[PDB]
DNA sequence: TGCGAAATTCCATGACA
DNA sequence: ATTGTCATGGAATTTCGCA
DNA sequence: TGCGAAATTCCATGACA
DNA sequence: ATTGTCATGGAATTTCGCA
């Protein structure tokens, strides 16, 4: 402080302080005569006390807080000091964006059988009608097969009733779903472990990760918009219909219909491909296990130059789900416990709970 | 000619009257001729309406090139005829009091049968909410004929829900004694 | 039709047949031994009912119609005429998505005075402050200097009472605004007329095209969010606090602030820029002339490698702007009179209206 | 010595009673040093409390330097003073019955009272519509002693109404009878 | 053994609240 | 404790029909 | 006439309803 | 008849301090 800036004055040399500049005595202030003009060199138990006020004046990140300073200033390695200051502006660090891009999406293996994994999730409120508000889907992960259930609520008691239904014709694996109230209901638990089925939940406000079903839904609403086109929207009776017309439609990347994996066989549906017309039963479930297995995968596209991935121990902050108008959008920096893979994370979050997270709803703290 | 399918002929009828479940009264029956595989719906009654509403919903899954019944009431409507010829499926009748199905759908019609028969005693009114673990029973029961369940001929994969224990079927003394007090 | 399949059972040629495959009769239907198995040739007169129906069954695009039209036929050329289906389904063109980008933003000259070009546009509603719920933001152009004024409602009559404050500093020439009902309304018109201001207006729906007021709008709520942390939301007093805040801030790309960009010289806020103490107003007033026409000036990015351009007399659609549930998201085709500049068109509308529209905002119709 | 600037400098002084005009009665009166740039604000009362939200208004704009007036009891609080002071503006006063501003501002300042005096007669009560008008004629009226106007000096451009009219300021026989008449 | 055109495959675009 | 997806229609590439 | 480190510039990211 | 914008903080590049 007063200690380092006294011999200054006198011509010794301290480190940081460039020797090649004339610094001097003025109003009780040193002062030193820089290429951009003459800047006053506060003494360091004054400086961050300097950094926090040019900070506060509108929150702004390094260069614009440093431009501030600048302006009367001079002294060794500001920006140090200034970033100092932004990583403890609770302020700042919870209500700036980020500017780090997650790393490339994993896509996972389709699972191997029908039955194998169900995802599932509700579409609406749709408009009325006979009286019923919102759809369940259903989509088998290795097919694609889906069915379509009516329901006045997106609860877990319609839910029930529904999966009754379709279990009937199986019992899958898995059900995967979003982290909805009809899902999460502990009546909904007690019902999947009484049939043996394990419950696997996406990472909150990620609706990718249920992208087999959300991709579903709108194909679903596609069809029902351009079937009810200068109709009223009476969508109810539609949803059979849907259901058939998705469940046998073409995927031209795949060139097989989600029913043609899910049996092997076109049933009496319009245009039903009659290529196995000769072989048993038997050779068609033999091709049928051939086709199922070598079904086009795609892989993890390029990273963008400018993405961040997650590391053990690491500052990273969730975002905020449904932010309240002037508020921030990221809660407290939190702890990576776990890199469950490298799209997914465990934190402990500050209360400090255990929360498993997309990393597409976390930003890395900034300044460490 | 060529070798026999799924979806090639569903096999149909009713059950009932029943004690009444949930206000169900009837069963209606379906069975893939092929697979062995089989479809039940509960019923307020064995009418054409009711059938339409039930196989509905079956056909927004998979249609049958041809249904077969017997000569019900439900079944000669031509309300039903023209429900079938809208869906360009072959109805298929056998000839009055003699009914003929394959084999494989005569067993498992009898099965059914004598498989509700067994859980509707000690209960006689919880059968609607028994009907989707009957229906998983029945597709994952063992075909003495073919190697396999029909499960496994309509999915060509193993099912999550083996039913190893193949049971009785039969009544026990207990159980006989018990439909012939709710008779008397 | 029955004359083309005549002539060719009994072995003559005919174009588009290829001779190489054996046509022949059964169950009085023509077939031919393709490769892929034995399929139907129907009449030329029947081809356009099949692909119809074939289509209809879910409303699929060219491969999947087509897909299903292979299992059961051939004749020559099946995807022209599936194609040509597809350019005549209302409901297709209606509701389908584009899959063509826009070509890349223009970015416009920064306009070359204070005061030439105002942008304008309000936010909120926002929690009550003081019985207020929005904020009319006043963006100089050329500078980024920036007016806020706290409203009740987004109403003409509060923009003229706000701009009456504001244009006793000085008249701009233009005022560019988006299409609210503030700023559309005739007393709005009236207003401007009367004080010789232009008035400016985006194309419909596209924030962007007011950019420079969006922009500010962010810097506005994030200042503002800032501030608010942890206290109830009391807005209505920190508006000023907030202009003259952001007014003062450096933008490190340009080195300025929009003051400094408005005066040439720092008022008496902390940390005000010195460097001119020496030269005389008019000296300062030179320097800042030769600062304004300096300034780093962006340019139009890459194309996407699938971009569209607008071509005069195309098919375009123009996006439904609020589109209810289940209704397709795009109006009926219409057609590009003038190509203003790669980014923005006058269209006809089938209705038929002049309507001035953001390429982003359209789509081309597909397959012609 | 360093040369003078906007902001250097900002000379304030109420002008009223006035007749209401929408229940105002006086006019805050802001004119920067330098560029003779001037600023309006009607309050109901030369208060602390009506200088402190005007100025307010202005500072959210622009801060001076140094505010100069006179020793208006509103200007000589303490109130004022303490609000000086958090915005770290110096007070100056000039001595009681002595007002000195500057050869630019007393001419400024008699342009203001001689144009606001000019217009309210004819219309004694629509003078706060009139306030933004009076401001750009007041701003960009030719500064004889320097080359340019307020706008031009502030503003470093050339403004979008140049008032070429530079007018009588003076009163018509018309407007000296009308206004012996709103007195008497 | 190479041509023009038709078929197929590729793949960015966008939307699933 | 978990993880994008896939219809779409121009463009790009490959294959076909014929020689 | 070249080194290590500090300063500056670059620039993808994201959000303005 | 009109048209994206620009704070942000790591990374990349350039400049500085010294020799
Ligand atoms: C309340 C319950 C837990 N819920 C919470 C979240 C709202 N959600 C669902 C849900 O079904 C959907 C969606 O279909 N989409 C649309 C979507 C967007 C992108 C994508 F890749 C796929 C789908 N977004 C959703 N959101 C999570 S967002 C991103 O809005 O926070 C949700 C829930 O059921
Ligand atoms: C009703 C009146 C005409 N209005 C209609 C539209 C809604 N709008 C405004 C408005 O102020 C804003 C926005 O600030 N943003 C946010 C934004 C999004 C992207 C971007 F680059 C900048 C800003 N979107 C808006 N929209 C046009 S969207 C794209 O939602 O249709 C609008 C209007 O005042
Ligand atoms: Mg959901
Ligand atoms: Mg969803
Ligand atoms: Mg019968
Ligand atoms: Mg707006
Ligand atoms: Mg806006
Ligand atoms: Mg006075
Ligand atoms: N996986
Ligand atoms: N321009
Ligand atoms: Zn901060
Ligand atoms: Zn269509």
């Amino acid at each position: 402080l007063d200690a380092e800036l006294d011999q200054l004055l006198q011509g010794h040399y301290i480190k940081g302080y460039p020797k090649q500049y004339t610094y001097f005595l003025e109003d009780g202030k040193v002062k030193v005569s820089r290429p951009e003009g003459v800047k006053i060199i506060p003494p360091q138990s004054d400086r961050q006390k300097i950094v926090l006020q040019a900070h506060n004046l509108a929150h702004t990140g390094r260069e614009a807080t440093l431009l501030k300073i600048a302006n009367l200033y001079w002294w060794p390695n500001m920006r140090k000091d200034v970033v100092k200051q932004l990583g403890r502006c609770q302020q700042c660090l919870i209500t700036n964006a980020s500017n780090k891009a997650s790393g490339p999406i994993l896509r996972p293996d389709r699972p191997q059988k029908p039955f194998d994994k169900f995802f599932i999730d509700y579409i609406g409120p749709l408009p009325p009608s006979q009286g019923y508000l919102y759809v369940l889907v259903v989509v088998d992960g290795m097919t694609g097969f889906t069915w379509l259930y009516p329901t006045k609520a997106p609860s877990t008691s319609a839910t029930v009733k529904s999966l009754n239904v379709l279990t009937s014709i199986a019992i899958p694996k898995v059900i995967h779903s979003d982290q909805g109230a009809a899902f999460t209901s502990s009546t909904f638990a007690e019902w999947a472990k009484e049939r043996g089925i394990h419950l696997e939940f996406s990472t909150p406000y990620h609706p990718q990760s249920s992208g087999k079903v959300e991709r579903k839904n709108s194909d679903i609403k596609r069809l029902l918009t351009k079937l009810l086109v200068g109709r009223p929207t009476k969508w109810y009776d539609l949803l059979p219909v849907v259901q058939l017309a998705l469940n046998n439609t073409y995927s031209p990347v795949l060139k097989y219909t989600p029913h043609q994996l899910l049996f092997g066989i076109d049933s009496n549906t319009p245009f039903a491909n009659q290529d196995t017309l000769d072989l048993t039963r038997e050779e068609e479930l033999s091709l049928l296990q051939e086709i199922r297995t070598s079904l086009y995968h795609p892989s993890t596209p390029p990273a963008s130059s400018r993405s961040w991935s997650p590391v053990v121990g690491q500052l990273v902050q969730e975002r905020v789900a449904r932010p309240a108008s002037l508020r921030p959008r990221w809660h407290k920096p939190s702890t990576v416990l776990k890199v469950l893979n490298p799209r997914t994370v465990v934190i402990l979050d500050h209360l400090g709970n255990n929360r498993t997270v997309s990393i597409d709803n976390l930003k890395p703290t900034s300044h460490q | 000619d060529r070798p026999q399918k799924p979806f090639d002929k569903f096999f149909i009828d009713y059950i009932g009257p029943l004690p009444p479940s949930q206000g169900y009264l009837y069963v209606l029956v379906v069975v893939d001729g092929m697979t062995g595989f089989t479809w039940l719906y509960p019923t307020k009654a064995p009418s054409t309406s009711a059938t339409v509403k039930s196989l509905n919903v079956l056909t927004s899954i998979a249609i049958p090139k041809v249904i077969h019944s017997d000569q019900g009431a439900a079944f000669t409507s031509s309300t039903f005829a023209e429900w079938a010829k809208e869906r360009g499926i072959h109805l298929e009748f056998s000839t009055p009091y003699h009914p003929q199905s394959s084999g494989k759908v005569e067993r498992k019609n009898s099965d059914i049968k004598r498989l509700l028969t067994k859980l509707l005693v000690g209960r006689p009114t919880k059968w609607y909410d028994l009907l989707p673990v009957v229906q998983l029973a029945l597709n994952n029961t063992y075909s003495p004929v073919l190697k396999y369940t029909p499960h496994q001929l309509l999915f060509g994969i193993d099912s999550n829900t083996p039913f190893a224990n193949q049971d009785t079927l039969d009544l026990t003394r207990e159980e006989e004694l018990s439909l012939l007090q709710e008779i008397r």
